[PDB]
DNA sequence: CAGGTAGACGCGGACATCAAGCCCGCCGTGAAGGTGCAGCTTCT
DNA sequence: AGAAGCTGCACCTTCACGGC
């Protein structure tokens, strides 16, 4: 309402054992009589004026700004849907946890953790909150409970992330593949620099294999049995255990020679489904070829 | 009964000032109502002349940008105003806060009509699109994709025009197009299940969506506790406070030929996903559930798990 | 009779924030791989510059503080010593559909509206306002700072047909000044396009241009975001800049207002300069708000003289009612 | 009539980062393409020389003062030990139309005011103030520390018309004082061209390179960066020099102070030279304000004195207001 | 107008220690409020 | 000499501290 009636509300909300009995003061007898000890006109008056002015409402407006949106009905139609602003009182309870004994709690988390047993109370943080404030430097002209909090909305947050999370959230090789494909496509009189090319595509390609193994190399020392084991064996290895999660020598192929000659295989069985041009068929001893070539490769790291 | 037969694709729109505040309890994304009043709206102004009909849409947010700031001392936020001009004698106005957020957001919505044999191919997702482009979001104006080094298409694929090794490879090809993106899901289940999980002989108000929205980091015999994906509270839909009134009742409304209602907010729990974990792109998409005589004014995405 | 409770009007000639990138002047033609100006945040060292209040307080502490230093910190957008152009970059579009009110009431009011301004772009259609909002194109008043001191500026307008671009047109901005609305061949042929997304017909997408010739090193002013300063510490810093994509830019409102600024029908000296198109026309440098309901110049009063009392306002007035009706607002009793 | 409650003046005499660079001596005509001086962060060892505090002042504690090398990390900058010429390069434009506020509340004090300085302009234009501005930039005072061992120093001022010189003006700057602001045909020659930029008569972007004799590898002194963080030791610098893209440099507000040194009025003993101009007249480093409020001669008494009781006051107090006008700032209720 | 096939590239062992990390001063302000009634003013 | 609308003025009214 207006904000200078307020005293008023100040006058209603005297808890004098009892302000529910005093606002809409039904209940009460010896209060009315309070009121004005002098005689029972103005008592009874006075009474009805302070318990029906807090219950009444008038006509039902919305003074073209209050918002009011259109609803669409199943079949046709529509519904013009004006929302209110609620007063559910959320900001006590963010209140009471961010202040009360969210210190209680922050200590005991922060001074005892060499210390396992610790005071059995949690606490939360709230982060990413936001503050409206509807009254600008005085905020009684909104209303009464937007004078106990300073405006301060206090809104919680929902904010889509971009592709990192705590919670949870989630191309050359294909150039150097399409040019030796392109390469191995035409042939211009088949000479020796048609092999230096194929040669050189080829070192590319180990090389790129050998990168890729170096720059997953910085993920972890200890991997696990994490499902997918159907071409995940023999590569298994070939991408180093790091040598330090081990510690007691835990695996025995590690070093048995187990891995190099069948990663060259699946290598250049996959070269080999790969690069397939109008020549079609590439064949096993190309497959041998390029497989012994990173097998060399693979153990000329030790 | 609202399948889509068809998903135009609407790229990778972006939007210059939204509404960042989304609720009176939320602020953030803007809100899936008006996503679902913009497809209702596209619908109205295009999708009548080809007879079709715009229902469902996804929401994937390439990326967020608020516009806000850090007061220097303090762990909240408080939102970056605009100024408005005097009123009438010369003299500083009183500050409403509006918040405000640029957006980039690419779309999906079903078209399900019978507008589509085989004529129109890719001229209705064209319509569709240039049409939209003269178009607000959130409050935030669409910028129409200025001349760039690239430009942006549209898409139109249908459930029915492939097979079922066609119809997974059209999906991945979808699902390429939006894969820096996050969808947007209302969960209401996982709500309901904590909140049952919670209610060990003890009540509630609103603090089955609050304990998920936080980070507590409580000490169990310091320990914190996970929860699956962003799980971020959302306004999902109105509930009504009072009864309809006739056209010819409330003054100062709209128009005088719609029943208004008095309504307040209703808080859900969404989550943002990837969209290479959704399983059908046929889900994912945010439709109204009215259910006008008892209030319930409600937007989801039904037919997820 | 009665006129419309709720009246809304969204904004037409809506346009998008203003990036600023920084390059050499006469390497205009390849001005796309121009990096952009990044807000800085620099601590300064200054004085007590502010005059005191002298109560409830001692002249001990008073001229103590004065003769002490005071340290602040805030936001600087400068150019490169390399970099003697500043080029700020914008789209805009003319949606179209000016005089259609997006909320009404009454349908009488609503018929009697659209009869008026159907009146209106019958006998004299979006020529002078197309014109006056194509000089606000065309001179760079959306360099509100950045315009003062610049020795040449060149603004390049290019419309977006379907993807790519139908029509150049290449201004000085120094020739066409600020207070005065001449009459050319391509600032009519561009407020024409202005005209023709304003007709309803179509809804005409412009990338605007300017290249401003500041100086080497010197300083860019993005526009300052508003923070209201009511609370623990949030005015420390006393100045924030807007950056969107990590790049110095200008608001969209106040491109919308420099745009707008064409109405030089005031009953305030109006050879002074055009000032903003509001309701009670205000403008907040000078503090002072024209066309005040006591005299009969307001927007309110001719808009329910127009439409309501059938009584037509002077022909520079109605002009100014239809800016309104484009600038967008929220009226009604 | 009354002063209105927000009046902010912007920076006429705008200057830039001066960068700084290397080479020398004789070679100043070719020295574009100088290398530039970079900032190199070394670490100490010294002594304590602070004075004890009352919890170090233990019989057992004061072993810091016998052993404790005290291990600082300062930052440095130092010519190249083949080359004992610093160059300081800048650009400084000068805008004019100093008395016209960019926010004002009341009209009517703004018309006042505009006619104040419009008075004081054509009753005596800006001809002791950009003489002081040319005399300031004449000799070098905003090479701070880099003037006080400097064997000779040479300050050359090109007019940058479009994007070429259109005068060059070339002054010793050890024969020109610090302390009196002498005459010479130059000197009235770029004084003239400052006053002819301060009046809105023209676009007047100088270029300012400045060679100092320091030495063969010696120490030149670049801008130290303020750090707004509190308490804290063990991993705090304490020093940090300012520089730009791997180039030491002097801030902008460090040249705006220092060519800003034009007053030489204050009822304290003037014996001394020229300090800056601020409103209560302060140098903070010297711990003394001049132009106290108990004195009737600060910047906000004259101001409304000059204004509001159209009480003129001398001369040389009408040009100390007008300098700062030309500075900026928040003036107001 | 052409330019190679084959095969393999070592082990061991170790990688410093001592002592300290400054003091002073200060941190802008102006503007961002609604409702209700008493009296004045203008017009009839 | 009585009715409508505008303006001027009064009336209401201050916090708890350290990144999944």
């Amino acid at each position: 309402g207006n904000a200078a009636a307020l005293d008023v509300f100040k006058f209603l909300s005297l808890q004098y054992q009892g302000k529910n009995l005093l606002n809409w003061l039904t209940e009460d007898s010896a209060e009315a009589l309070q009121a004005l000890s002098d005689n029972a006109e103005q008592a009874r008056e006075w009474r009805q004026a302070f318990i029906g002015i807090t219950t009444v409402k008038g006509a039902p407006a919305s003074h073209s700004l209050a918002k009011q949106l259109y609803f669409p009905l199943p079949g046709s139609g529509y519904h013009l849907l004006a929302p209110l602003f609620p007063t559910s009182l959320v900001h006590h309870v963010h209140a009471l946890l961010r202040e009360a004994r969210f210190g209680d709690a922050a200590k005991a988390a922060r001074e005892a953790r060499s210390r396992q047993e610790s005071w059995p109370h949690g606490f939360s943080e709230y982060p990413n909150l936001a503050i409206q404030k509807f009254g600008g430097t005085k905020p009684q002209n909104i209303s009464q409970l937007n004078n106990e909090r300073r405006g301060e909305n206090w809104l919680l947050p929902s904010l889509p992330p971009n592709w990192q999370r705590q919670n949870v959230n989630a191309p050359e090789v294909s150039r150097l593949t399409r040019t030796l494909q392109r390469f191995l496509a035409k042939t211009v009189h088949n000479n020796l620099a048609i092999r230096q090319r194929r040669a050189q595509l080829v070192a590319q390609i180990c090389d790129e294999a050998l990168q890729y193994a170096a720059r997953l190399r910085e993920l972890e020392p200890g991997w696990s049995a994490t499902p997918g084991c159907q071409l995940h064996d023999a590569e298994q290895l070939w991408l180093d255990p790091l040598r330090a999660q081990t510690d007691e020598t835990f695996l025995q192929r590690r070093l048995r020679g187990d891995w190099p000659a069948e990663v060259g295989n699946r290598f250049a069985n996959w070269l080999n489904r790969a690069v397939s041009s109008d020549s079609q068929i590439l064949g096993s001893p190309e497959a041998a070829q390029w497989s012994q070539e990173l097998s060399k490769e693979l153990t000329m790291f030790k | 009964v609202t399948d889509p037969e068809a998903l135009l694709l609407l790229p990778r729109l972006s939007i210059q000032n939204a509404n960042a505040i989304s609720s009176p309890l939320t602020w953030g994304f803007p809100s899936p109502g008006a996503f679902t009043g913009f497809v209702h709206a596209l619908q109205r102004r295009v999708g009548i002349s080809l007879d079709i009909e715009l229902d469902g849409v996804g929401i994937v947010c390439h990326r967020f940008e608020a516009q806000i700031s850090q007061p220097a001392g303090k762990r909240t936020k408080v939102f970056n105003l605009t100024r408005n001009p005097l009123n009438r004698d010369g003299s500083t106005a009183a500050i409403v806060e509006e918040g405000r957020a640029h957006l980039e957001v690419s779309l999906l919505l079903g078209v399900h009509g019978d507008g589509l044999d085989d004529h129109p191919a890719q001229e209705i997702a064209r319509q569709v699109q240039e049409q939209a482009g003269a178009m607000r979001l959130a409050g935030g104006s669409i910028l129409p994709w200025c001349n760039e080094r690239f430009p942006a298409p549209n898409a139109e694929l249908l459930m029915l025009g492939g097979s079922d090794e066609q119809r997974r490879k059209n999906q991945r090809r979808l699902t390429r197009r939006l894969l820096p993106g996050f969808a947007l899901v209302s969960r209401e289940a996982l709500l309901q299940q904590h909140l049952e999980t919670l209610r060990t002989t003890l009540p509630e108000a609103t603090t089955l969506d609050a304990l998920l929205d936080l980070c507590r980091i409580n000490f169990e015999p310091w320990q914190v506790r996970d929860k699956p994906g962003w799980l971020v509270p959302i306004p999902a839909g109105y509930n009504a406070l009072s009864p309809l009134y006739l056209p010819g009742e409330v003054r100062n409304a709209r128009d005088r030929e719609t029943p208004l209602r008095f309504v307040e907010n209703l808080f859900g729990l969404g989550e943002w996903l990837s969209p290479h974990r959704v399983a059908a792109l046929s889900d994912l998409l945010w439709y109204h559930h009215a259910e006008p005589d008892k209030g319930l004014y409600r937007w989801s995405t039904p037919r997820f798990v | 009779l009665s006129t419309a409770s709720v009246l809304a009007f969204e904004r037409k000639l809506d346009p998008s924030d203003a990036l600023m990138s920084a390059g050499a002047w006469a390497q205009r033609d390849a001005s796309q791989e121009w990096p952009a100006v990044t807000v800085r945040e620099k601590s300064v060292r200054g004085t007590i510059s502010n005059r005191l209040k002298t109560k409830d307080r001692d002249p001990a502490k008073l001229d103590a503080s004065i003769q002490s230093p005071n340290l602040q910190t805030v936001d600087v957008a400068n150019l490169p010593s390399d970099a003697d152009t500043l080029k700020v970059r914008f789209t805009l579009r003319v949606l179209g559909g000016a005089g259609t009110p997006s909320a009404c009431n009454d349908a009488a009011y609503r018929d009697k509206l659209l009869q008026t301004v159907a009146t209106y772009v019958n006998d004299q259609g979006f020529a002078e306002l197309a014109r006056r909002y194509a000089h606000n194109l065309a001179n760079a008043r959306f360099l509100w700072r950045n315009r003062v001191g610049a020795e040449a500026v060149e603004v390049r307008i290019n419309h977006i047909r379907q993807g790519e671009v139908a029509r150049a047109w290449r201004f000085d901005a120094l020739a066409i000044g600020l207070r005065d609305f001449k009459a050319d061949a391509e600032l009519d042929a561009l407020a024409e396009l202005i005209a023709s997304g304003l007709s309803g017909s179509g809804h005409v997408l412009l990338e605007v241009v300017a290249f401003a010739r500041i100086g080497d090193g010197q300083e860019v002013f993005p526009s300052q975001e508003l923070i209201l300063d009511k609370g623990d510490k949030k005015g420390q810093k006393s100045k924030t800049l807007y950056s969107v994509r990590d790049a110095a830019a200008i608001h969209s409102q106040k491109i919308g207002n420099a745009l707008r600024t064409i109405d030089t029908w005031y009953p305030d000296e109006d050879g002074l300069g055009p000032i903003a198109v509001e309701p009670y026309g205000s403008v907040t440098s000078q503090g002072k708000a024209y066309r005040q309901p006591k005299q009969k110049l307001d927007f309110y009063t001719l808009l329910d003289n127009w439409v309501l009392r059938d009584e037509a306002p002077a022909v520079e007035q109605q002009h100014y009612v239809i800016a309104n009706l484009i600038r967008g607002g929220v009226f009604g009793e």
